C-alpha cells in the first residue's frame, strides 16, 4: 500500500490532481455564473 | 598537513570553474607538493557530468 | 507606402548591425585592465541581472499579447 | 491600436534580448568560460558537456535576424492595414476587424490579394504580372532558405562524396578532373546562406504584395 | 462618458447588435419542434444571451461607435467614474499570483533542508505540499516580514561569469 | 518439435517498481541530477534492447506490450460503438441517408460552445462526424440502437480480457524463445487461421446478417418493420422469400451444384444503383473466395507433421551467378531480430495503407459513402497519412538493425554484404534519378509559370498549347474499360467506374463518374515520382551509410541516435542514421501533402458535383485541366479559391475550424524556433534565468538545463509535421463540409 | 591545421589518448600530477577537430584544448 500511495506522488499529483481542480473549479464558475467581463461594481 | 581539514567544506574561488563562489566538500588534500592538491566533491553534476574536481591552495576558501 | 515599408525595413538591419558590432567589441578590443571599474566594466558585472530582466519583460508582454489576441478570438 | 502597440513593444524587447545577450555573453558565459579566446564567428565547441550548437556571437546575431524580420513586419503590416483602411473611406473596418487575428488574415491578407494573384490566370495577363510572378519568386527564395536551416553539413558532406566516387569511375567524363575538391558548405556559411535565403524571400514577398495591393487597387 | 465613448446603454449599435444575435439565434428555433430537447437547448442560449446583454449594460461599462464595451485602465481614470471594476481590480490576480509563488518558495526552501531534495521534487511529499497550500493566506505579510529580515535573498553566492 | 514452452511466474505483481520512476536501464536508476533525466526516462522507456541483451526477455516484454495496444484499440472501438449508440442520429439517418448528416458527438453548453452543437438534421443537434461510421453500420445489418449498446459492451469485454492476458502472460505465464522463434507455426496459424478463418466467418455474417441492406433497406422497407437478423439465421423460410437459393439448404455446396448459389454470390462489376457501393452480394463471393484462398495457403511449412516445407530450406535454395551466395543467413537475420521483422512489416503495413485508401474512393464498398464527400475525401487523407508515417518508420527500424544486431560474421557473402558492399553506386544512382526527376518535373511548372507571366500562352505544356499526354495510363484505362467484353466473360462489367462511361448518381449528386487524364494528369503524376524518390534516397542512404561511411569510419560504434562528430572535418552535425530519419520525416510529409491535395481538386473539380437533367455540373468549375499547369494556378485556384469556407467560418457551426486552421500555423510556427536555433543559447540564457532563481533562493533542486540536441530536432519535427498536418485537416474538413 | 594545447591543470587519466581516433595526442612523463604524467600533441598535423577529447577530459575545465584553424587535406577528413 505504500508503495501504490508513493507511486500516486509522482506524475498524477501534479498532473490529475492540480488540472483536474483547477480545470473543475475554472468550469463550475463559469457554469453557475455566466460570462464575466466585470468586477459587477 | 598543508591543506584544508579533510571533511571540512570550502568554497572555491577558480574564476573558470563551473562551481564559482560554491560549497563543497574537501575528499582529500595530497602532500606530494603538486600544483593542484586539494581535491573537492560537490553535490551537484557539471555540464559535463563529473561532480568532483582538484583545486590549488588559494583558490580554497572557508565557507561563508 | 513604399518609402515608409523601405525606410523601416533599412532601419531594422542596422540596428541589428549595431549591437553585433558591439559584441565584436566586447570580443575583439576590450581590455578589462584599462577601463578598471568604470561604467563599461560596471555594466558587466550584473549582465545577469540586465539579461533577466529583459527575459522577464519579453515573457509578460508575450504572454499577455497572444493571450488577448486568442480570447478575442 | 493597443493591441498591436503591445505586440511592436514584444517584438522590440525580444530583438533587444537576444542581441543584448549575446552582446555581454560575447567573451564567456559558465558553459564556455573562454569563448573569448575563439573569436567572433565559431561553429561551436564539440557535442560534449551537453552540446554547444549555436554558442558564438555570431550565431546569436544570427537569431536576432529573425526576429527584426518578424518585428519589421508587424509595424508595416499594422501602418499599411490602418492606412489601407484609412485610404478607401472604410475606416471602420480596421477599428472592428483588427481585434482577432482571423480578421487579420481575412481582411487583410486574404482579400487585399485577390489582384495580385490575378496577374497572370488561362485568360490572359496584366501589367500586375510582374508583380505576381516576383509574389511567388519571393516564396520560391524563401523555401529554398528553410533547407540550408533545416538541414545540417554532415548528411550534405556524405551525399558529396558519393558524387565524387560517381565521378571519378565513370567513362567520357573522367577526362576531366576539379582543380579544387568539392566540399559542402560549412556550419557558419550554412547559417549566412540560410539567412540571406530567408530575408530575400521574405523582403521580395512583401514589397511585391505591398506595390501590388496598393497600386492594383489605388493610385 | 469619457475618452470619447459612451455609455452601453444608450448606445444604438449595441441594441442593433444585440438584435441581430437574438435574430440569427431565433431562425434556428423554426428548424425544431416547440417542445423538443434542441428546442430547449435554443432557448437556454436564448435567455444567456438576453441576460449577458443586460448584465454587460446599465453596469457603468460603455462601448464606442461598434456596440462593443471598451475598458477603461488608468487608475485615476477608472476611480473617477464607476469603471474601477472593470480593470483597476488587478489585486486579484496578484493576489492568487503571490499565492502560488509563495507556495512554490516555501516548499522549495523546505525540501532543500533534507538529505538528496531530488527525489523530493519528482516524488512530491504530497502530506507537506498540502500543508504548505492552506499555510499561505497571508502572503502579503510573510513577504514583508521575510525582506525585513534579509532571509529573502543572497549577498553574493550565484554561479556568475560576469 | 513444435510445443508450448511456458515459464511460469517470472515477475512479481506489486507496486514497488512503481515507486522508482527510473528502474528498466542501469543509467536512470541513479535518479535526477539534471532535468534530462525526465526526458531520458520518457524516451528510454520503450527501448527494450537498451533494457537487457537477454533476447527471451525482450521477446516477453513485446509480447505483452502487443495486448497492451490491443486493449487500447479495442476500448477505442468500443466507444465509438458506444458513441453512435447513444449521443449519435443513427436511427434518424436510417431513414434518410441522402438528407441528414451524420453526427456523433454532442458538446456541453460550458462557454458559449452550444454553436459547435450544429443542426445537422434530424432533431438532433451536433458534431457532424466524417469516420464512415454509419455508412460500416448499414453495410453489415444493424437497425435499432441496442446492437450498437450490445456491441459496445461486447467490445468492452473484450478489452478486459486483453489487458488480462497481457498481465498474465508476462507475469503468470511467460513463453520463452524456443516458443517465440517458431516463425513457421506462427505463419501456418496467421495464414490458416487468422485471415482465412476471418474471412470465413465474415463471409458468413454477409451471408445471413447482411440481408436488410441487401434486400429489405433498399427496398424502401421502414427500418422499424424489417425482421431481427436471428429471424434469417432462424426462418428458414423467411430467408427463402428474398433468395430462392436458400431452398436447397447446404445441398448445392456439397453436391458441387455451386451454380444454385448463383444469387447470393453473384460477381457484378459495378456499384448498387440505389445506394451507390458495391453489391452485397459481390462482397459476399469475394470473402468466401479469399477465406479458401488463405486456408490452402496457410499450409505450407512443416512443423510436427513431417509434410510441409521448411523457410530456412526455401531461403538456402535460392543462389543466384549475380548475388554471389544469397539468403545465406536471412533466417538468422529474421528469427533473432526484432528490428528487422519490424522494418519489414512496416513498409509492408504502409504500402497496405496507401492500397487501402486508393482503391476505397475507387470502389466505395459501404452504402451511401459516395455521395457523402466529406467522409470520402476524410477516409482517403487519413488512410494516405497512416501509410506515409509507416513507410518512414520502416526505414528508420532497418538502420536500428543494421546498428545494433548486424553481426558481419553470419553475412560473409550473401545479398546483405554485396549491398553494402556497392552502396557507393546505389547512392549515386539515386541521387541523379532524384535530380533528373526534379528537373523535368518542376522545370515544366516553372516554365509554364514564365510562359504565362510573359504572355505567351501557346509556348507552355498544356492540352492547347505543346502537350504530353499520359498514353500508358490511359491505354490500361481502356483496356479495363473493355476488359469484361474479351478478357472477363463472367463478369458483368468492369471492377470500378473510374474508366468507365456510366455516370452513377444517388440522390441528384455523383457517385462514381469517369475520369479522364490530360497532360496536368502527367505533370502532377511526375511530380509524385520525384517527391517518392527523394524521400527513399533519404531513407536508404541513412540505413546503408548507418554502420561506417567514408567520411567517419567508426559510425557504427558512435551509435544509432547521435548529435554529430564533432566540428571537424568542416562539420559533421546530422551523420548519424536517426538525423536521416528526421529529414526524411520532412520529405514525407512534403510528398503527401502533395498527394492530398492532387486528389482534393481533382475530385472537386472532375468527379465530385451534382447531376441535373441538362448534364451534371461539378463542385468547382472543372478548372483541374485549365489551372493546374502553373504554379500560381494552384496558390489562386486551389488554396486561395478554396479555403474561403475556413476564412469565413466565423460564426457558424464549424466555427472550431477556423480556431483549428489558425492554431495549425502557430504550432507550424512555433516549430522553426525549436529547429534553427541551437543549444548553447539556449544553455546560456537559461543560466541567467539560474541567476534570477538564486538571487530569490528559488533555485530548483534539480538543476534546468536545456534540451538534447536530437531532442531539440525531435521536438522540432514533431511540431513542424503537426502543425502542417493540422493546417490541411481544418481546412479540408471545413471545405467540404460546407461545400459538398 | 587545427592547435591543440594541454594546460597544467591535467591530472593524466589518459582519457584523451583513448578518445583520439587519429592518435594525435600522447602521454609524456611529468613530475606535477600523482599519475606523474601529462599529455602531449606531436601529431598536431593530423588533428581533424572531432574534439572528442574534449569530451573525454573530466577536469573542470578542460586541460586540452582544440583550437580550429586553418583546413588541409588531412584535416578536412577528405579521401578523394
Ligand atoms: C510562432 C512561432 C514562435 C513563437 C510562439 C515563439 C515564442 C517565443 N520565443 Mg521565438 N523564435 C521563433 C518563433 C517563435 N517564437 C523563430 C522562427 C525564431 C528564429 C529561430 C525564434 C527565435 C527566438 C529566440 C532567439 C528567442 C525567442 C524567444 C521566445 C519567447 C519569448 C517570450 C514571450 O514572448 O513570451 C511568451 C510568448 C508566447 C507566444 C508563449 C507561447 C506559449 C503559450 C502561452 C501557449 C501555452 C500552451 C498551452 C498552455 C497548452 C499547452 C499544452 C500542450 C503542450 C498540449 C517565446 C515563448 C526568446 C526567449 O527565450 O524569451 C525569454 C529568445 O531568446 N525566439
Ligand atoms: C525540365 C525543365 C524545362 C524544360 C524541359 C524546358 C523546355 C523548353 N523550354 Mg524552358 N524554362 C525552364 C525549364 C524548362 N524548360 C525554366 C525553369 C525557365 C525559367 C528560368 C524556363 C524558361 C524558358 C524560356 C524563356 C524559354 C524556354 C523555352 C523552352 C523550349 C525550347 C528551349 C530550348 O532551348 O530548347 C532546348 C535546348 C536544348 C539544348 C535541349 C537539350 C536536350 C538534351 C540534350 C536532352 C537530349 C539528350 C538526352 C540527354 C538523351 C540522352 C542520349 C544518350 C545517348 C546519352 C523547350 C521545350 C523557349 C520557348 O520558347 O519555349 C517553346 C523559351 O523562350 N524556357
Ligand atoms: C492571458 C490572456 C487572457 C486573459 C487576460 C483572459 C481573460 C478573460 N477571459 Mg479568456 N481566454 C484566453 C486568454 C485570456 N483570457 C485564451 C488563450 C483562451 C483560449 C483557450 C481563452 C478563452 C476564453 C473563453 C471561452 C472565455 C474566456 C473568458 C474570459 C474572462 C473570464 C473572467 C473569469 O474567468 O471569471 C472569473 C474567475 C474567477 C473569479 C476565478 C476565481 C479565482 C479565486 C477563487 C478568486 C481570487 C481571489 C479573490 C479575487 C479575492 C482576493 C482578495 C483581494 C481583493 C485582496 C476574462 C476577462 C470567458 C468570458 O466570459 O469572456 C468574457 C469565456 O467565455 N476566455
Ligand atoms: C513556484 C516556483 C517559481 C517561482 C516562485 C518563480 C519565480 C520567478 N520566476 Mg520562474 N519558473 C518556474 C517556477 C517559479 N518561478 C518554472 C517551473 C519554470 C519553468 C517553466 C520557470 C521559468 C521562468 C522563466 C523563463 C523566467 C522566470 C522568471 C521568474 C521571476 C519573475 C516573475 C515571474 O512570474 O516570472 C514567470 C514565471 C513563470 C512563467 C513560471 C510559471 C509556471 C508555474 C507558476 C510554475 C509551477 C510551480 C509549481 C506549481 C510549484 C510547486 C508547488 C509545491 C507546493 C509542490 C520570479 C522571481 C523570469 C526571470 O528571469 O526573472 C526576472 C523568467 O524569465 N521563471
Ligand atoms: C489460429 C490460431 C491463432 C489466431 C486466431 C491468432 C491470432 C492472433 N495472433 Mg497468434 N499465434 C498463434 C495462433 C493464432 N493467433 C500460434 C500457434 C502462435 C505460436 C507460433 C502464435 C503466435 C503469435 C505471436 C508472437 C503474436 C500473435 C499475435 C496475434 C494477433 C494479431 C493481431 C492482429 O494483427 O490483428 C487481429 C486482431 C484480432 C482478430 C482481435 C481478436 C482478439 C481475440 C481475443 C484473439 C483470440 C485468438 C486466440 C489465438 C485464441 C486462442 C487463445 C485462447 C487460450 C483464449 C491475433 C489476434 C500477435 C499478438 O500477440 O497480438 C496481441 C503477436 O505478437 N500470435
Ligand atoms: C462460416 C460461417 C457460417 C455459419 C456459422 C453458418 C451457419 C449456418 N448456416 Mg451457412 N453458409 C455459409 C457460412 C456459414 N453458415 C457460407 C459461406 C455459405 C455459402 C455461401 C453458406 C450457405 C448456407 C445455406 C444454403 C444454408 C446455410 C444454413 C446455415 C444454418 C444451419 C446449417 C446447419 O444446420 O449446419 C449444421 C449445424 C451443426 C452441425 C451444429 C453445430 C454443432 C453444435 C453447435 C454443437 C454444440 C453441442 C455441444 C457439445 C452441447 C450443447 C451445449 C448445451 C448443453 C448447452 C446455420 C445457422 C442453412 C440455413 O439457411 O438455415 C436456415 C442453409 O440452408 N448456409
Ligand atoms: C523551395 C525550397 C527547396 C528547394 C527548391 C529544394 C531543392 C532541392 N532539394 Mg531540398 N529541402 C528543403 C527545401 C528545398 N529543397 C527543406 C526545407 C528541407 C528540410 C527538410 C530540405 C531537405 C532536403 C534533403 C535532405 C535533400 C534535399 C534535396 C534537394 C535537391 C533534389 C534535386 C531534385 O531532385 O529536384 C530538382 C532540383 C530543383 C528543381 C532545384 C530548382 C532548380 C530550378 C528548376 C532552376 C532552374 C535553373 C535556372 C533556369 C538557372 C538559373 C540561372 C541563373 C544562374 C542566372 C533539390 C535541388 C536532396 C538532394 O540533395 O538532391 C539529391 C536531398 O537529399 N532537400
Ligand atoms: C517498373 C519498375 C522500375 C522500372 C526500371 C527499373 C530499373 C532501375 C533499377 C535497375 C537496377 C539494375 C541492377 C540489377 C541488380 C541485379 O542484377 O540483380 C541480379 C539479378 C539476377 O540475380 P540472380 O539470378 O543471381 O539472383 C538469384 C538469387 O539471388 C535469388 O534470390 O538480375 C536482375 O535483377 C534482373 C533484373 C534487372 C532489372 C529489372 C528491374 C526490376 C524492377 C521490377 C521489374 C520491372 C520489370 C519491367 C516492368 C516495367
Ligand atoms: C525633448 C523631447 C522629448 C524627450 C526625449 C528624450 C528624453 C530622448 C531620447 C531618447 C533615447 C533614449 C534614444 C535612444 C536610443 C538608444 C539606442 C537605440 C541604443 C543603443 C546602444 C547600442 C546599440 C549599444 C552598442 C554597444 C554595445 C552592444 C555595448 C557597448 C559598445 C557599443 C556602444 C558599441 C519628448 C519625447 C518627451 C517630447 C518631445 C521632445
Ligand atoms: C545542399 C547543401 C549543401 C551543398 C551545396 C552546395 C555544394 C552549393 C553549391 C551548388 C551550386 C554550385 C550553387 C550555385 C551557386 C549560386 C547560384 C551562385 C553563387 C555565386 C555567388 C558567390 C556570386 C551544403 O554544402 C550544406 C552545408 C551545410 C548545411 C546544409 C547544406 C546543404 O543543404
Ligand atoms: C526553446 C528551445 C530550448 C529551450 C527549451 C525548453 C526550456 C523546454 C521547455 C519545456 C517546458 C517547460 C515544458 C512545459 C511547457 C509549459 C509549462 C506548458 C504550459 C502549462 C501551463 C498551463 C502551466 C532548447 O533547449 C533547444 C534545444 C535544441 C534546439 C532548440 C531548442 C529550443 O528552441
Ligand atoms: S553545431 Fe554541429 S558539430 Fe557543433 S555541436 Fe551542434 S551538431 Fe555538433
Ligand atoms: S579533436 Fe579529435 S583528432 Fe584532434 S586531438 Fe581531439 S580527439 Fe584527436
Ligand atoms: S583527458 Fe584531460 S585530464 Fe585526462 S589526460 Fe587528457 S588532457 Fe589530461
Amino acid at each position: 500500500m505504500k508503495d501504490f500511495t508513493t507511486y500516486l506522488s509522482t506524475a498524477p499529483v501534479v498532473g490529475l490532481g492540480w488540472a483536474i481542480f483547477t480545470s473543475g473549479l475554472l468550469i463550475e464558475i463559469n457554469r453557475f455564473f455566466p460570462d464575466p467581463l466585470v468586477f459587477s461594481f | 598537513e598543508i591543506g584544508p581539514k579533510r571533511g571540512s567544506l570550502v568554497k572555491v574561488l577558480r574564476p573558470e570553474s563551473y562551481w564559482y563562489n560554491q560549497v563543497g566538500k574537501v575528499v582529500s588534500v595530497d602532500q606530494s607538493g603538486i600544483r593542484y592538491p586539494v581535491v573537492v566533491r560537490f553535490e551537484n553534476q557539471n555540464y559535463a557530468g563529473v561532480s568532483t574536481n582538484n583545486y590549488a591552495l588559494d583558490e580554497i576558501e572557508e565557507v561563508k | 507606402a513604399s518609402l515608409y515599408t523601405h525606410h523601416q525595413y533599412i532601419a531594422g538591419f542596422i540596428m541589428c548591425g549595431a549591437f553585433a558590432h558591439g559584441a565584436i567589441f566586447f570580443i575583439r578590443d576590450y581590455d578589462p585592465e584599462q577601463n578598471k571599474g568604470n561604467v563599461l566594466a560596471r555594466v558587466l558585472d550584473h549582465k545577469e541581472a540586465i539579461i533577466s530582466h529583459l527575459s522577464w519583460v519579453s515573457l509578460f508582454l508575450g504572454f499577455h499579447t497572444l493571450g488577448l489576441y486568442v480570447h478575442n478570438d | 491600436d493597443f493591441l498591436v502597440h503591445h505586440a511592436i513593444a514584444l517584438g522590440l524587447h525580444t530583438t533587444t534580448l537576444i542581441l543584448v545577450k549575446g552582446a555581454l555573453d560575447a567573451r564567456g558565459s559558465k558553459l564556455m568560460p573562454d569563448k573569448k579566446d575563439f573569436g567572433y564567428s565559431f561553429p561551436c565547441d564539440g557535442p560534449g558537456r551537453g552540446g554547444t550548437c549555436d554558442i558564438s556571437a555570431y550565431d546569436a546575431f544570427y537569431l536576432a535576424v529573425f526576429w527584426m524580420l518578424n518585428t519589421i513586419g508587424w509595424v508595416t503590416f499594422y501602418w499599411h492595414w490602418k492606412h489601407l483602411t484609412l485610404w478607401q473611406g472604410n475606416v471602420s473596418q480596421f477599428d472592428e476587424s483588427s481585434t482577432y487575428l482571423m480578421g487579420w488574415l481575412r481582411d487583410y491578407l486574404w482579400l487585399n490579394s485577390s489582384q495580385l494573384i490575378n496577374g497572370y490566370n488561362p485568360f490572359g495577363m496584366n501589367s500586375l504580372s510582374v508583380w505576381a510572378w516576383t509574389f511567388l519568386f519571393g516564396h520560391l527564395v524563401y523555401a529554398t532558405g528553410f533547407m540550408f536551416l533545416i538541414s545540417w553539413r554532415g548528411y550534405w558532406q556524405e551525399l558529396i562524396e558519393t558524387l565524387v566516387w560517381a565521378h571519378e569511375k565513370t567513362p567520357l567524363a573522367n577526362l576531366v578532373y576539379w582543380k579544387d575538391k568539392p566540399v559542402a558548405l560549412s556550419i557558419v556559411q550554412a547559417r549566412l546562406v540560410g539567412l540571406a535565403h530567408f530575408s530575400v524571400g521574405y523582403i521580395f514577398t512583401y514589397a511585391a504584395f505591398l506595390i501590388a495591393s496598393t497600386a492594383g487597387r489605388f493610385g | 462618458d469619457i475618452a470619447g465613448l459612451t455609455p452601453c446603454s444608450e448606445s444604438k449599435a449595441y441594441n442593433k447588435l444585440e438584435r441581430k444575435e437574438l435574430k440569427v439565434l431565433d431562425k434556428r428555433l423554426k428548424q425544431y419542434e416547440p417542445g423538443s430537447a434542441p428546442y430547449l437547448a435554443l432557448q437556454a442560449t436564448k435567455e444567456r444571451t438576453e441576460n449577458r446583454f443586460k448584465t454587460y449594460a446599465k453596469q457603468g461599462l460603455l462601448c464606442g461607435n461598434d456596440g462593443l464595451p471598451h475598458l477603461i485602465s488608468d487608475p485615476g481614470l477608472a476611480l473617477r467614474f464607476n469603471h474601477a471594476g472593470e480593470v483597476f481590480i488587478t489585486f486579484g490576480f496578484l493576489y492568487v499570483a503571490g499565492y502560488i509563488g509563495h507556495v512554490g518558495r516555501q516548499y522549495i526552501i523546505l525540501s532543500k533542508e533534507d538529505a538528496k531534495p531530488t527525489d523530493k521534487e519528482i516524488i512530491l511529499d504530497v502530506p507537506l505540499a498540502l500543508k504548505l497550500a492552506f499555510q499561505g493566506w497571508a502572503w502579503p505579510l510573510a513577504s514583508i516580514q521575510e525582506l525585513r529580515n534579509g532571509s529573502l535573498l543572497e549577498k553574493d553566492e550565484n554561479i556568475t561569469v560576469s | 518439435k513444435v510445443k508450448i514452452a511456458v515459464d511460469r511466474n517470472p515477475v512479481e505483481t506489486n507496486f514497488e517498481k512503481w515507486a522508482k520512476p527510473g528502474h528498466f536501464s542501469r543509467a536512470l536508476a541513479k535518479g535526477p541530477n539534471t532535468t534530462t533525466w525526465i526526458w531520458n526516462l520518457h524516451a528510454d522507456a520503450h527501448d527494450f534492447d537498451n533494457h537487457t541483451s537477454d533476447l527471451e526477455e525482450i521477446s516477453r516484454k513485446v509480447f505483452s506490450a502487443h495486448f497492451g495496444q490491443l486493449g487500447i484499440i479495442l476500448i477505442w472501438l468500443s466507444g465509438m460503438y458506444f458513441h453512435g449508440a447513444r449521443f449519435s442520429n443513427y436511427e434518424g439517418w436510417l431513414s434518410d441517408p441522402t438528407h441528414i448528416k451524420p453526427s456523433a458527438q454532442v458538446v456541453w453548453p460550458i462557454v458559449g460552445q452550444e454553436i459547435l452543437n450544429g443542426d445537422v438534421g434530424g432533431g438532433f443537434q451536433g458534431i457532424q462526424i466524417t469516420s464512415g461510421f454509419f455508412q460500416l453500420w448499414r453495410a453489415s445489418g444493424i437497425t435499432s440502437e441496442l446492437q450498437l449498446y450490445s456491441t459496445a459492451i461486447g467490445g468492452l469485454v473484450l478489452a478486459a480480457a486483453c489487458f488480462f492476458a497481457g498481465w498474465f502472460h508476462y507475469h503468470k505465464a511467460a513463453p520463452k524463445l524456443e516458443w517465440f522463434q517458431n516463425v513457421e507455426s506462427m505463419l501456418n496459424h496467421h495464414l490458416a487461421g487468422l485471415l482465412g478463418l476471418g474471412s470465413l466467418a465474415w463471409a458468413g455474417h454477409q451471408i445471413h446478417v447482411s440481408l436488410p441492406v441487401n434486400k429489405l433497406l433498399d427496398a424502401g422497407v421502414d427500418p422499424k418493420e424489417i425482421p431481427l437478423p436471428h429471424e434469417f439465421l432462424l426462418n428458414q423460410s423467411i430467408i427463402a422469400d428474398l433468395y430462392p437459393s436458400f431452398s436447397k439448404g447446404l445441398a448445392p455446396f456439397f453436391t458441387l451444384n455451386w451454380a444454385e448459389y448463383s444469387d447470393f454470390l453473384t460477381f457484378k462489376g459495378g456499384l448498387n444503383p440505389v445506394t451507390g457501393g458495391l453489391w452485397l452480394s459481390d462482397t459476399a463471393h469475394h470473402h468466401l473466395a479469399i477465406a479458401v484462398l488463405f486456408l490452402v495457403a496457410g499450409h505450407q511449412y512443416r512443423t510436427n507433421w513431417g509434410i510441409g516445407h521448411s523457410i530456412k530450406d526455401i531461403l538456402e535454395s535460392h543462389k543466384g551467378p549475380f548475388t554471389g551466395n544469397g539468403h545465406a543467413g536471412l533466417y538468422e537475420i529474421l528469427t533473432t531480430s526484432w528490428h528487422a521483422q519490424l522494418a519489414i512489416n512496416l513498409a509492408l503495413f504502409g504500402s497496405l495503407s496507401i492500397i487501402v485508401a486508393h482503391h476505397m474512393y475507387a470502389m466505395p464498398p459501404y452504402p451511401y459513402l459516395a455521395t457523402d464527400y466529406g467522409t470520402q475525401l476524410s477516409l482517403f487523407t487519413h488512410h494516405m497519412w497512416i501509410g506515409g508515417f509507416c513507410v518512414v518508420g520502416a526505414g528508420a527500424h532497418a538502420a536500428i538493425f543494421m546498428v545494433r544486431d548486424y553481426d558481419p560474421t553470419n553475412n560473409y557473402n550473401n545479398l546483405l554484404d554485396r549491398v553494402i558492399r556497392h552502396r557507393d553506386a546505389i547512392i549515386s544512382h539515386l541521387n541523379w534519378v532524384s535530380i533528373f526527376l526534379g528537373f523535368h518535373s518542376f522545370g515544366l511548372y516553372i516554365h509554364n509559370d514564365t510562359m504565362s507571366a510573359l504572355g505567351r500562352p501557346q509556348d507552355m505544356f498544356s492540352d492547347t498549347a505543346i502537350q504530353l499526354q499520359p498514353v500508358f495510363a490511359q491505354w490500361i484505362q481502356n483496356t479495363h474499360f473493355t476488359a469484361p467484353q474479351l478478357t472477363a466473360p463472367n463478369a458483368l462489367a468492369a471492377t470500378s467506374l473510374t474508366w468507365g462511361g456510366d455516370v452513377v448518381a444517388v440522390g441528384g449528386k455523383v457517385a462514381m463518374m469517369p475520369i479522364a487524364l490530360g497532360t496536368s494528369d502527367f505533370l502532377v503524376h511526375h511530380i509524385h515520382a520525384f517527391t517518392i524518390h527523394v524521400t527513399v534516397l533519404i531513407l536508404l542512404k541513412g540505413v546503408l551509410f548507418a554502420r561506417s561511411s567514408r567520411l567517419i569510419p567508426d559510425k557504427a560504434n558512435l551509435g544509432f541516435r547521435f548529435p554529430c562528430d564533432g566540428p571537424g572535418r568542416g562539420g559533421t552535425c546530422q551523420v548519424s542514421a536517426w538525423d536521416h530519419v528526421f529529414l526524411g520525416l520532412f520529405w514525407m510529409y512534403n510528398s503527401l501533402s502533395i498527394v492530398i491535395f492532387h486528389f482534393s481538386w481533382k475530385m472537386q473539380s472532375d468527379v465530385w458535383g451534382t447531376v441535373t437533367d441538362s448534364g451534371v455540373s461539378h463542385i468547382t468549375g472543372g478548372n483541374f485541366a485549365q489551372s493546374a499547369n502553373t504554379i500560381n494556378g494552384w496558390l489562386r485556384d486551389f488554396l486561395w479559391a478554396q479555403s474561403s469556407q475556413v476564412i469565413q467560418s466565423y460564426g457558424s457551426a464549424l466555427s472550431a475550424y477556423g480556431l483549428m486552421f489558425l492554431g495549425a500555423h502557430f504550432v507550424w510556427a512555433f516549430s522553426l524556433m525549436f529547429l534553427f536555433s541551437g543549444r548553447g543559447y539556449w544553455q546560456e540564457l537559461i543560466e541567467s534565468i539560474v541567476w534570477a532563481h538564486n538571487k530569490l533562493r528559488v533555485a530548483p533542486s534539480i538543476q534546468p538545463r536545456a534540451l538534447s540536441i536530437t531532442q531539440g530536432r525531435a521536438v522540432g519535427v514533431a511540431h513542424y509535421l503537426l502543425g502542417g498536418i493540422a493546417t490541411t485537416w481544418s481546412f479540408f474538413l471545413a471545405r467540404i463540409i460546407a461545400v459538398g | 591545421a587545427h592547435v591543440v594545447k594541454i594546460y597544467d591543470t591535467c591530472i593524466g587519466c589518459t582519457q584523451c589518448v583513448r578518445a583520439c581516433p587519429l592518435d594525435v595526442l600522447e602521454m609524456v612523463p611529468w613530475d606535477g600530477c600523482k599519475a606523474a604524467q601529462m599529455a602531449s600533441s606531436p601529431r598536431t598535423e593530423d588533428c581533424v577537430g572531432c574534439k572528442r577529447c574534449e569530451t573525454a577530459c573530466p577536469t573542470d575545465f578542460l586541460s586540452v584544448r582544440v583550437y580550429l584553424g586553418n583546413e588541409s587535406t588531412r584535416s578536412l577528413g577528405l579521401a578523394y
